[PDB]
């Protein structure tokens, strides 16, 4: 079904991207910015802070991209083209990297409850956080010759395929599949905790809502990656070898805001479902 | 621009303040508990099973606690209440053994959980209240009716159902349910039902600091 | 306050040695540590110096790299590791006590001193008169000069006067150049405009003779002047 | 009893009223009087040069 | 028994009909010539940090540099003010201390609380660390204020209603002073030192003679509990501050209240009073985290020393006027010049 196939993913890319792309934009960074006001401290605070401000710079590389998608036309330069997919992809694989640093933070705090370890110091905070910068930064650096324009040119569709399909198999696991299996890991930790402790005494109020956040934030976590990490090595493999591209792209694309939208629902999940945080927002 | 001995004056000073920060985090490891209660309702028992304030120091499952008895302290208690804002829980004191016992007795006992489960400088703390002379109130309670400290009681004279009634009549008394816990209990068991409540009070904390309550 | 010291006595040319100090009756943590010796027949020098903490050490240009001072907070001793000695470095060594905050009186206290033997930009302190002649009960004054002015930005003075008498150590007279030691009779007093110094004895008694060795404490190679003797 | 507690309490109000008192103007005539012999002499009255302000900050 | 009582009504009328004929004029009028202060405009020059606690009390050294605090964590911090620099920090025995005092040689200080003791320490001791000196106990009640007279004398109040004159040497209370209602929550030296005044919970300041061990005279102008009390410079007068929001200055010839200094939308109570130099200026530390200059001959506020993140619990000036110490439940203390 060449044809329907085909103007459908036209039809994806030029009015679906844009207004899935545009809603993000005005929620998420609205989000980001209350929160922001609302944190301004502990390494957990550091942590949330560094994951906020992760979350708004990765959103500030949207507004130019949707108006491009609108107009179907780099009108922005080549200097510009590399440096907003570089950075939406740097901010992309921090903010990974901050929830899990997230998960072993509260991990911690229910192991060490007064913030005895060296891990739950501010100074060591920041410098985890800066660490966490550098090392994206440095591990993504080898996307510049893939995102290199010829037109605009999407992550995936970009460089050649054989280099660009070992990167992306390895960015994904360094990036995506080694933080989730952390995170995944230490929040499990911390649901054995909240449920072998609910109840030591029978009249207190129980722990079911910490509970069901830490296990919202891994499915929130895996449900919007993952689909996005597997269509995009899927799609590089297609270029690789020998209208089948089409089907497999046009997944692609549909994929692409979800895992974005992490950043849209992180300020509301991580400050605004935390009924201290909200009180202090209100309050502040 | 300091002289040789500003700098080793400068030196002493960052020796004081490095001892300081260690003091402080040493101070921050212990839990603050805050022992109130009438006169004669058990305080002092409490204290074993464990010319002003009296501090009593003791360590349990890895927790070093300190217990502050401040009921010798015949002054104002609206002039120094204030001091012991920040303590992890109140430990709160009555005996089951006062309802005609007079000084109405534990109309004077709720009176004063009252006045502290509802002071501004204990909003968020906790409470641990225990109802001493359990056994006292179960023989006293087979003779004496309860009707005598509430008139308004319907209820039987069993044992468990009078101190059911006193329970809630005692946790009912706060005016802030949803940021306040009051972890009831009857009197080495008294020192793990501490022990558990002040972990349940401080993972709370943590994990309302961290977003998750 | 007690400083007892000791490793003295005979050592060859080019030996190592360590000189050791006791503390006890003070808190040894809370006190900077000096190593001053003199000669047979010259004035009080410099030496070392550790910091409250060992966190700072200063050594003498003429020692520097040869010697290290180190101590044992937990044992309230002091020690001096003295390598490749020279002859240049017989000498009574002495350990001073000295505690720096506001208003503290540093180099309070000096021990009994311990004898080594070897086998055969600093600022510079003028004490003109070698000797004196002095009888009981009149008045003296012992004048002092440097080569930069010991005035500092915040107001203070840094010189001190130490009396050494027959056979004893050196004792603190006056610290920053106007305040009197604890313990030192009220007849003594100290002046000074800030380039010169004097000190001045009223009524002096048959035990105030002795060498009075001016120092200063302005910058780190503390110096000492070559001292001015009274004698009956 | 209450009678000793009584008799103390209104001998210290015999000599508290036994006081020679003087009249509030000229009170307040002295307060001003000293206001105003020492006003030059307070810097956070009249705040002094940065130069001789001891808390120079840099 | 009621002839007593009603004699005591009599005299108390009798008081009351002397000092109004004393009040033929009031401050206000006699001051409403003079000029008043400009907005008083005060910074941080430092910020004393390192307590890790509520600081309840400091108080300066008689040279005007040193300073000492103390807080709840369990330290006494002597403070050179012009460098910031930590001079002493003492270990105190139980950390509940509500009270400190600078002795005018500066060669102790002296601290209590809830333990109803106050201890004093030698900062000038040959061994290089600051050790207890005397432990005064006597007192059934906190320890609300302290002040030495000499090396040798300290009076002291308490929450259970006596102020004693202690002679440190022996560790016996030579004097005990009688007569408040209520706990006694300041207190306050003559510049003479041969009388002092305290404020108490019963809403009443009373005048005490040092040596004569008696009440001298009673002001109750104040409507609520009484927390700070503050000398004039003259010694001739002194100030209250109390829960009920407002300052009342009393003098002491004239028998009764002066002045009252309060405004509409401030409601909470007062912490600490002082006055400068030359006592035209008032400053009062509230609950509302910041501290109010009042012009103290004319009533109405010259300034704001605001900075604090918690309540200014106290407050003190240097004994040359030339900067102002607040402390505050933030665990910072601000020098304000």
């Amino acid at each position: 079904t060449c044809k329907n196939w085909l103007a459908a993913e036209a039809a994806l890319e030029k009015y679906y991207l844009s207004i899935f792309y545009g809603i993000e934009f005005v929620v998420g960074v609205l989000g980001n910015t209350i929160v922001v006001y609302g944190y301004i401290w502990n390494s957990s605070n550091i942590y949330l802070f560094n994951l906020s401000v992760s979350d708004l710079a990765f959103l500030c590389t949207l507004p130019m991209l949707i108006r491009s998608y609108a107009n179907g036309n780099w009108i922005y330069g080549d200097v510009l083209c590399i440096s907003n997919r570089y950075v939406l992809h740097a901010n992309l694989y921090t903010s990974i990297l901050f929830l899990t640093f997230i998960s072993i933070d509260r991990y911690l705090i229910i192991k060490y409850p007064f913030r005895e370890h060296l891990l739950q110091k501010k100074e060591f905070a920041i410098l985890i956080s800066l660490a966490i910068w550098v090392l994206v930064t440095l591990e993504l650096l080898p996307i510049l010759p893939l995102i290199n324009p010829v037109t605009c040119n999407d992550f995936a569709s970009s460089g050649d395929p054989n280099y660009n399909l070992i990167y992306s198999m390895c960015l994904t696991l360094l990036g995506f599949l080694i933080p989730l299996f952390v995170m995944c890991f230490f929040y499990y930790k911390i649901a054995l905790f909240l449920k072998q402790r609910n109840r030591q005494v029978a009249t207190a109020l129980p722990l079911e809502k910490p509970l069901n956040l830490v296990i919202m934030a891994v499915v929130i976590f895996s449900v919007l990656f993952t689909p996005y990490h597997v269509m995009r090595n899927v799609r590089i493999a297609s270029r690789l070898g020998s209208c089948t591209q089409v089907v497999i792209n046009s997944f692609y694309i549909v994929t692409r805001p979800l895992a974005f939208l992490n950043s849209v629902i992180n300020p509301v999940f991580y400050f605004l479902l935390g009924d201290h945080f909200r009180d202090m927002l209100m309050n502040q | 621009t300091l002289s040789a001995e500003d700098k080793a004056a400068v030196e002493r000073s960052k020796m004081i303040d490095r001892n300081l920060r260690e003091d402080g985090e040493k101070a921050a490891r212990e839990v603050k508990l805050l022992l109130l209660g009438a006169g004669e309702s058990g305080k002092n028992t409490i204290v074993k099973q464990m010319t002003g304030i009296v501090e009593t120091h003791f360590t349990f499952k890895d927790l070093h606690f300190k217990m502050f008895d401040v009921g010798a302290q015949r002054s104002e208690r609206k002039k120094w209440i204030h001091c012991f804002e920040g303590v992890t829980a109140i430990i709160f004191c009555v005996a089951l053994s006062d309802y005609d016992l007079v000084l109405n007795r534990m109309h004077a006992s709720m009176k004063l959980f009252d006045s502290i489960c509802n002071n501004k400088w204990f909003t968020d703390t906790s409470i641990i209240l225990f109802l001493n002379k359990k056994d006292l109130f179960e023989e006293k309670i087979k003779k004496s009716p309860l009707t005598i400290c509430y008139p308004e009681y319907a209820g039987s004279n069993t044992y468990e159902e009078a101190a059911a009634y006193i329970q809630c009549q005692f946790e009912d008394l706060n005016k802030r349910k949803d940021t306040k816990e009051i972890y009831t209990h009857f009197t080495t068991k008294n020192v793990q039902f501490v022990f558990d409540a002040v972990t349940d009070v401080i993972i709370k904390n943590n994990l309302k600091d961290c977003g998750l309550f | 306050v007690q400083l007892v010291e000791s490793g003295g006595g005979l050592v060859q040319p080019g030996g190592s040695r360590k000189l050791s100090c006791s503390a006890s009756g003070f808190a040894f943590s809370s006190f900077g540590m000096h190593w001053v010796r003199q000669a047979p027949e010259k004035g009080l020098e410099w030496v070392a110096y550790i910091s409250s903490g060992s966190g700072t050490i200063y050594y003498a240009d003429t020692v520097k790299g040869r010697f290290t001072i180190s101590r044992d907070d937990p044992k309230n001793t002091l020690f001096l590791q003295m390598t490749s000695l020279r002859s240049e470095d017989t000498a009574m060594y002495y350990c001073v006590r000295s505690i720096y905050y506001y208003g503290s009186s540093p180099f309070d206290f000096w021990g009994q001193g311990t004898t080594l033997t070897v086998s055969s930009s600093d600022i510079v302190m003028t004490q003109a008169t070698s000797s004196v002649p002095v009888t009981p009960g009149e008045s003296v004054s012992i004048s002092c000069r440097s080569s930069k002015s010991l005035l500092h930005s915040n107001g203070n003075t840094y010189l001190y006067w130490f009396l050494q008498r027959p056979g004893q150590s050196p004792q603190l007279l006056i610290y920053r150049m106007s305040n009197l030691a604890s313990g030192v009779p009220d007849r003594f007093s100290g002046s000074g405009s800030g380039t010169a110094f004097t000190l001045t004895i009223s009524r002096l008694e048959a035990e105030d003779v002795g060498v009075y060795y001016c120092m200063q404490h302005l910058e780190y190679p503390l110096t000492f002047g070559a001292g001015t003797k009274l004698e009956l | 009893a209450s009678i000793a507690q009584a008799r103390k309490l209104v001998e210290q109000l015999k000599m508290e009223a036994n006081i020679d008192r003087i009249k509030v103007s000229k009170a307040a005539a002295d307060l001003m009087a000293y206001c105003e012999a020492h006003a030059k002499e307070d810097p956070l009255l009249t705040p002094v040069p940065a130069s001789e302000n001891p808390f120079r900050e840099k | 028994l009621d002839q007593l009582r009603q004699e005591a009504e009599q005299l108390k009328n009798q008081i009351r009909d002397a000092r109004k004929a004393c009040a033929d004029a009031t401050l206000s009028q006699i001051t409403n010539n003079i000029d008043p202060v400009g907005r008083i405009q005060m910074r941080t020059r430092r910020t004393l940090r390192g307590h890790l606690a509520k600081i309840y009390a400091m108080h300066w050294g008689t040279d005007s540099r040193l300073l000492v605090s103390a807080s709840q964590d369990g330290k006494l911090i002597i403070w050179d003010s012009y460098t910031t620099n930590k001079v002493h920090a003492i270990p105190l025995r139980s950390s509940w201390v509500m009270t400190c005092a600078y002795a005018p040689s500066g060669n102790y200080v002296a601290c209590g609380g809830l333990d109803n003791i106050c201890s004093i320490y030698n900062l000038k001791t040959r061994e290089g660390n600051v050790r207890v000196s005397r432990e005064l106990a006597g007192h059934t009640g906190y320890l609300s204020c302290c002040r030495f007279l000499d090396d040798n004398q300290i009076v002291t109040s308490s929450g259970d209603t006596t102020c004693a004159l202690w002679d440190i040497e022996t560790g016996q209370q030579t004097t005990t002073f009688t007569g408040h209602t209520g706990d006694v929550m300041s207190l306050s030296l003559a510049p003479d030192t041969r009388l002092f005044v305290s404020g108490a919970c019963d809403a009443s300041a009373k005048l005490w003679d040092v040596r004569e061990g008696m009440c001298r005279q009673t002001f109750t102008g104040h409507e609520s509990d009484i927390n700070a009390i503050c000398f004039f410079p003259n010694g001739n007068a002194f100030a209250t501050g109390s829960d009920d929001a407002t300052c009342r200055l009393f003098d002491l010839r004239a028998d009764q209240e002066l002045m009252t200094y309060s405004h509409d939308n401030i409601i909470c109570g007062i912490t600490s009073v002082s006055f400068s130099k030359s006592g035209r200026l008032l400053l009062a530390g509230y609950d509302d985290f910041n501290c109010n200059v009042w012009d103290a001959l004319k009533a109405d506020r010259a300034g704001v020393l605001a900075g604090h993140d918690n309540r200014v619990s106290c407050l003190g000036v240097t004994d040359d006027g030339m900067a102002v110490a607040t402390g505050s439940w933030d665990s910072f203390l601000k020098i304000w010049n």
